[PDB]
């Protein structure tokens, strides 16, 4: 017998449907007691091979060890589902791009950005610690959530699988120039994700949308081939300006490791 | 149907033809590209892979194709992985195939642009 049958699909009480796009759809549901959302993927050709694939590559988002890490609760394998589904906690404040670029009721000041940013350092120094590392995973305000506490929990729903296309990348701005430009394999991926994370700083001090005003397309092919890259902010303390300059280091052997700049957050807190 | 637009009213043809350019350029002047040429430019499938993230709104990681193809071969590879591309994006599989495009099919190539054309008219 298989190890894990997964969530069975029949049991997923469906409430309202969030949001639709090229990947799938997201709802907002109700599963053994807890209040989750499911997102239903949409995949081209889709193969007991891929289905297989999907089914090997859920087990290891069922990260439930970290405070800063929001686990897959678990998933639905297809067949028997209509389509291969993730379920994961529904998060009160959504994401982090959310919390700062479309929050109409609030604005986080900024002790509760530095808080965001040590509580990702904290959950990505963690995930650093995996053996392999989670393969297919992007750091970006959009797979960072913010749960009912106010706390900021790297999404594990949000890794891209094997079956989805990577040639279609979706939030560029976020990536590293080197990992724009070769392979997975031909990176060091954990100094990648201190790109990622430069990037988020910069996000936390702007509350500015990196390269709002370009394309997608736009965006990869400046920073890949014509070295475009955020504008350091004006006026922010010399030590802000130094962990952002460090964290976005050209080089991707000098950015630091997220276990070196977690202490470094850890005296930037007013707590 | 698109070959009465092509063969049996070729001042239509070159109307068609002349859509297709404002089209392209519309999205590739944003790369500072510029097609002048609708025979030739996309034949090596470059320009493709770049209008399709233009029009989807995603950028194509530079180790999926090859941005300076050396080969016929890497020619057909680009303008395959372009139609998957445009499949991934809801269009039905491009009747010609990729060497067809590499040949500088005229027809071909503005058959494939047309399509694209039409799905995607109205993208800022
Ligand atoms: C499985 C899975 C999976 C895969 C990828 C992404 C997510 N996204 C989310 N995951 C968890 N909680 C979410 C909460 C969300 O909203 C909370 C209310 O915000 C004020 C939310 O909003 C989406 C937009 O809705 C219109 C998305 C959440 C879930």
């Amino acid at each position: 017998m298989n190890k894990h049958s997964g969530i069975d699909f029949k049991q997923l009480n469906f409430l309202t449907k969030l949001n639709e796009n090229h990947s799938g759809e997201l709802w907002k549901g109700r599963w053994q007691g807890n209040d989750i959302v499911v997102k239903v993927l949409k995949v081209r050709d889709w193969s007991t091979r891929k289905s297989r694939d999907f089914n090997e590559e859920c087990p290891r988002l069922r990260i439930f060890s970290h405070p800063n890490v929001l686990p897959v609760l678990g998933a639905c394998q297809s067949p028997p589902a209509p389509h291969p589904t993730l379920i994961t906690h529904w998060m009160p404040y959504g994401s982090l791009y959310n919390v700062l670029h479309e929050g109409t009721n609030f604005v986080v000041d900024q002790s509760q950005a530095v808080k965001f940013a040590l509580d990702m350092a904290r959950g990505m120094a963690f995930l650093h610690t995996l053996e392999p590392l989670i393969p297919r995973h992007a750091l970006n305000s959009r797979s960072v959530m913010i749960d009912e506490d106010m706390t900021a929990r790297i999404s594990m729903a949000d890794v891209k699988f094997s079956f989805q296309s990577p040639g279609r990348m979706y939030a560029p701005a976020w990536v590293a120039p080197e990992a724009l430009q070769k392979k997975p394999e031909d990176t060091n991926r954990r100094s990648a994700d201190m790109w990622s994370f430069a990037v988020l700083l910069w996000e936390l001090v702007t509350r500015e949308v990196p390269f709002a005003d370009l394309s997608n397309m736009e965006i990869g092919m400046k920073v890949a081939l014509e070295g475009l890259r955020p504008t350091i902010p004006p006026g922010i303390s010399p030590h802000v300006s130094k962990l952002m300059k460090i964290c976005m280091n050209e080089d991707p052997a000098k950015r630091p490791k997220f276990d070196m700049i977690v202490p470094i957050l850890e005296k930037m807190q007013d707590k | 149907a698109f070959d009465t637009l092509f063969d049996h009213a070729p001042d239509k043809l070159n109307v068609v033809k002349k859509t297709l350019i404002t089209f392209v350029n519309k999205h590739l002047n944003k790369l500072n590209l510029e097609v002048t040429e609708l025979e030739t430019q996309f034949a090596d499938g470059v320009y493709l892979v770049l209008l399709m993230g233009l029009l989807e709104g995603y950028f194509v990681p530079l180790h999926s194709f090859f941005l300076t193809p050396d080969s016929f071969e890497q020619k057909v590879l680009n303008v395959s992985f372009a139609f998957e591309l445009m499949q991934d994006g809801g269009l039905e599989k491009p009747k010609p195939r990729p060497e067809d495009i590499v040949n500088c099919d005229l027809k071909s190539t503005l058959r494939v642009l047309y399509n694209l054309f039409t799905k995607y008219r109205n993208v800022e």
